[PDB]
RNA sequence: ACGAGAUUCCCACUGUCCCUAUCUACUAUCUAGCGAAACCACAGCCAAGGGAACGGGCUUGGCAAAAUCAGCGGGGAA
RNA sequence: GUCCCUACUGAUGAACUCGUCGCAAUGGUAAUUCAGCUUAGUACGAGAGGAACCGCUGAUUCAGAUAAUUGGUUUUUGCGGUUGUCCGACCGGGCAGUGCCGCGAAGCUACCAUCUGCUGGAUAAUGGCUGAACGCCUCUAAGUCAGAAUCCAUGCCAG
RNA sequence: CGAAAGGGUCCUGUAAGCAGUAGAGUAGCCUUGUUGUUACGAUCUGCUGAGGGUAAGCCCUCCUUCGCCUAGAUUUC
């Protein structure tokens, strides 16, 4: 109840900062890089990083068509970015 | 011809088509569409070497058997002179020497 | 099952007989009734529907059509029948001079080893002042017969078939006086009759053919199970059937070089699918595009005849407008209508550069 | 009445071909065949499979920048019907197609630019290491040619002519056993 | 608490079914050679009639055309 | 406490010289129900409500076909991946009564797909015309009109 | 007519081999390396929508190549 239209999006930073990355991947449709109304500097940084390649942006656009290798690649890229950004682990 | 007319329908297409024709003449001008015996004999010899390798492999595959059969040793079997005379001839050896051994 | 088709035996003949020509009155103009063609296969079309009162009105519909290869038939004879208290009786038949080798092949079982002399003495009847004999038979038909039929045979050298033995049949001449139709039949001798003259577009016809055989089959697939009225095992298939009310969607000319083109798509292509009709070949003659499915296997002789009665539906007398005709390969999941369209999509290949 | 493109491979999807999948988010996926449909249900990556346009575009096998391929796009603002406009559009399309293929031909040749240099370099290595497998005439042929040269009165040129003619012109297995 | 104990309920799966379709091997089929047995008064189409609710041979109708191959299960007192 | 003949379903067949094109005695017989649009918010009705003929379009059941398309099936052992063991390694392969997995043409199939199902005469109940019986009267007695998904045929199947 | 072959159409999915320090990793040489070197090196990339199969119940053949042919046996007014 309440999740009509069966569609949900977040920002990429939320996927980076979350404690449960598996929950976001399994329950959302799109990881967006759209600059927030205010303007997120982390989005600007994460967009311009060389780790996020064309394949990474392809998977984030459509989460419901991904497979085993694609999901693992997203988790690996999350860990690499968190190391750059100084997150705990 | 496998295309959608509605996809290409666009006003001012004459200007776009005219611009494309200019690009074609310029590209035909500077040389974007221009097409540019020792090597032939080397390749022919390389094919001959590869063909000989296949024939040698075919000869080896001919005798191999699928699973480890006991075989007659070469020293045990006896061979005709015609086969030895022929094979030596293909290798470029004069016959004059052989003919008196057996 | 149905007891109206009860003697589920193999058809006595491979060709199939009309068994009923439409009732004749002298008021209509002189015309032919039936024709022969060879089943080529099936293809998909898109039709701009114009059915007032239907859900798909003013909309595009995808339909399945069957293609029948129809080389022109050659009229080589004439037959006359008289009315008797015991039914119709053949009084006399008048053959034409100069019959072809194919139609003579029908008269022989071993044509290769035979001294081909069928109708050799009959030819002398025309050319040796025995034309009185030919005219006497023609006058006999005029003054004694009530139904006159035409013997026409196919031309299978044009068909991509290994068979060389043509097919004969009698086609009734309807609509006129007996004298008028006799002069009609004599004038048609030695002449090819094309399919666009017998039938035409957006008219509804009946097709007669022998169904596909299945051999000895049990009750499960023969009579459809979940004495004469009890389901048994026996022959299934190869049964003579007469299917009625099939609408002609197009008649192709073969020489047009744009048979499959419509006023909507401007692609110069013929009806033959990419790679050819599977197990048939290429249709290089006139063809009749019939809606739906029709009894018979591919390359089987097909008998087309007219409707016995004036139609009572709006499916007849309604115009058929075509948008696009499929030509992609039937040998697989085809996606290209023309050889050019495949090369444009995939670019150039390794063999293309090596050859060039 | 439109020609659609496959979601998986991008092949021309014509009417009554393939299958369409409707997702609860409100998106429709069009497939040209069961091969593409079954790969989609198994969650394979079209960008990784080598028989798809997604791989070919992303791997540099196809031209993605050009003036020709920008002419065609999906139009969301209808243009009022005009007979002259449609007729010249068809002529424009025909001109556009032959320019595209005759630009695509250069693209393929540029991709395979250095291929003969590698082939001859490998061929030079093979001959240098396997010189004993080259044609070598025959011992009887050398003798018979030597007498013919002696009778004529250029043995090296005569041998070369014989060597070439036999190379211009297969061995069986076993043979007859006398009964 | 325990039980290859029974029953009910819940989740999951299934050609059990809607409703069937396809595929493989051995048979079934044909040939060469070899080669029985059960059983057998004589036979073998149907209808009505043949008092003893009994017909296979009689009556009087329907009919009725050589010789064969495969399938089946309809018939042969208390 | 007792594998044969026939029937039926199919397939051949000697005699009539072989073949081609036909006729049609006889036998069987096939179509069914519902809905929607228009008529019409009309006739009818105080109101609430609320039809039908002509015309048009679908669907249920049944029947006969067909493979363009979609799905299913795979010994195409067609291509690819992979487990165990082996041919000394590579390449190429064997065996695991088709090792397992993915796709898979062709063929076969599916109201899981698609197509098609047709018109004359005579009647039953009943409603009538002219008109005796019976100086009224009466559809009946002589004569005669219409009329059911009925009957008989055509279309259809066999010959 | 038959057998091959070429082309087309479909199926699969990128062959064997060679090459690029792209390459994680495993080790020697000399002495410190701020850019030291030499070998092996799973994997990746290019040659390569390549390679393989294609009628057995797919399609075509301009001389694409090779071959076969007017039989032999019985019966019939
Ligand atoms: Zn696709």
């Amino acid at each position: 109840e309440g999740d009509y239209t069966q569609y949900k999006e977040t920002s990429a930073i939320e996927f980076i900062n979350t404690t449960d990355p598996i929950a976001i991947l399994a329950n959302y449709n799109k990881l967006s890089f759209e600059q927030p109304p205010n303007g997120d500097v982390a989005l600007a940084a994460l967009e311009k990083l060389p780790e996020t390649t064309k394949e990474i942006r392809a998977c984030c656009d459509d989460l419901k068509v991904l497979g085993k290798k694609d999901f693992r690649l997203l988790l690996k890229w999350r860990l690499r970015v968190r190391e750059i950004f100084g997150l705990p682990s | 011809d496998g295309k959608n007319v509605y996809d290409y329908i666009d006003p001012d297409i004459d200007a776009k088509l005219q611009a494309l024709e200019e690009e074609e003449e310029r590209l035909e001008k500077e040389g974007f569409y221009d097409e540019d015996e020792e090597e032939e004999e080397i390749l022919q010899k390389a094919e001959y070497i590869r063909e000989q390798h296949a024939l040698i492999r075919n000869e080896a595959k001919m005798r191999k058997s699928l699973k480890n059969r006991a075989i007659i040793p070469r020293k045990a079997v006896k061979k005709p002179l015609s086969q030895l005379e022929d094979h030596l001839d293909q290798l470029g050896v004069d016959t004059e020497a052989i003919g008196l051994r057996a | 099952g149905s007891l109206a088709f009860l003697p589920r035996k193999r058809a006595a003949r491979h060709r199939g007989r009309v068994k009923s020509f439409p009732k004749d009155d002298p008021k209509k103009p002189v015309h032919l009734t039936a024709a022969m063609g060879y089943k080529a296969g099936m293809t998909t079309i898109v039709r701009d529907l114009d059915r007032p009162g239907a859900k798909a009105h003013k909309k595009e519909v995808v339909e399945a059509v069957t293609i029948i290869d129809c080389p022109p038939m050659v009229v080589v004879g004439l037959v006359g029948y008289i009315e008797t208290p015991r039914g119709l009786r053949s009084l006399t038949t008048v053959w034409a001079e100069h019959l072809s080798d194919e139609v003579k092949r029908r008269f022989y079982k071993n044509w290769y080893k035979s001294k081909k002399k069928a109708f050799t003495k009959y030819a002398k009847k025309y050319a040796e002042n025995n034309g009185a004999s030919i005219t006497r038979e023609l006058e006999r038909i005029k003054k004694y017969c009530t139904v006159v039929r035409v013997l026409a045979h196919t031309q299978i050298r044009k068909t991509p078939l290994k068979q060389k033995k043509a097919h004969l049949m009698e086609i009734q001449i309807n609509g006129g006086s007996v004298a008028d139709k006799v002069e009609f039949g004599r004038s048609l001798f030695e002449k090819p009759v094309t399919i666009d003259t017998i039938f035409e577009k957006d008219e509804m016809i009946d097709v007669i053919a022998v169904t596909k055989g299945h051999g000895f089959v049990g009750v499960t697939a023969r009579w459809g199970t979940k004495q004469w009225t009890v389901a048994r095992a026996g022959q299934m298939g190869y049964h003579h059937r007469t299917s009625v009310n099939h609408k002609i969607y197009r008649i192709g000319k073969g020489d047009d070089e744009a048979n499959a083109s419509t006023e909507t798509d401007l692609t110069k292509k013929k009806i033959t699918p990419m790679g050819g009709f599977v197990r048939y070949g290429e249709v290089n003659n006139d063809y009749v595009m019939i809606k739906g499915s029709v009894p018979g296997v591919k390359k089987r002789i097909m008998t087309l005849r007219k409707s016995l009665f004036t139609h009572t539906s709006r499916k007849a007398l309604e115009k058929v407008e075509l948008k696009w005709i499929d030509t992609s390969s039937e040998f697989g999941h085809g996606a290209f209508q023309t050889a050019a369209e495949k090369k444009q999509f995939m670019g150039t290949l390794k063999k293309d550069l090596q050859t060039s | 009445m439109r020609i659609e493109n496959c979601f998986f491979c991008g092949r021309p999807a014509w009417p009554s071909k393939g299958i369409t999948f409707m997702r609860n988010d409100g998106k429709a996926f069009r497939f040209c065949r069961s091969k593409c449909h079954k790969n989609f249900k198994m969650k394979r990556n079209p960008r990784k499979l080598k028989w798809t346009k997604a791989y070919r575009k992303n791997a540099g096998k196809e031209m993605v920048v050009d003036s020709t391929l920008q002419f065609a796009a999906r139009r969301n603002v209808p243009v009022r019907y005009n007979r002259e406009l449609w007729q010249k559009t068809l002529k424009a399309m025909e001109r556009i197609s032959e320019i595209r293929a005759r630009r695509e031909r250069v693209f393929y040749k540029k991709r395979m630019a250095g291929k003969r240099a590698r082939e001859v370099a490998a061929a030079r290595k093979l001959v240098a290491e396997n010189e004993h497998l080259l044609p070598r005439l025959r011992g009887s042929e050398k003798r018979r040619l030597a007498e013919l040269a002696a009778e004529r009165g250029d043995v090296e040129e005569l041998e070369r002519e014989e060597l070439a003619k036999l190379a211009s012109k297969s061995k069986a297995f076993g043979g007859e056993v006398r009964r």
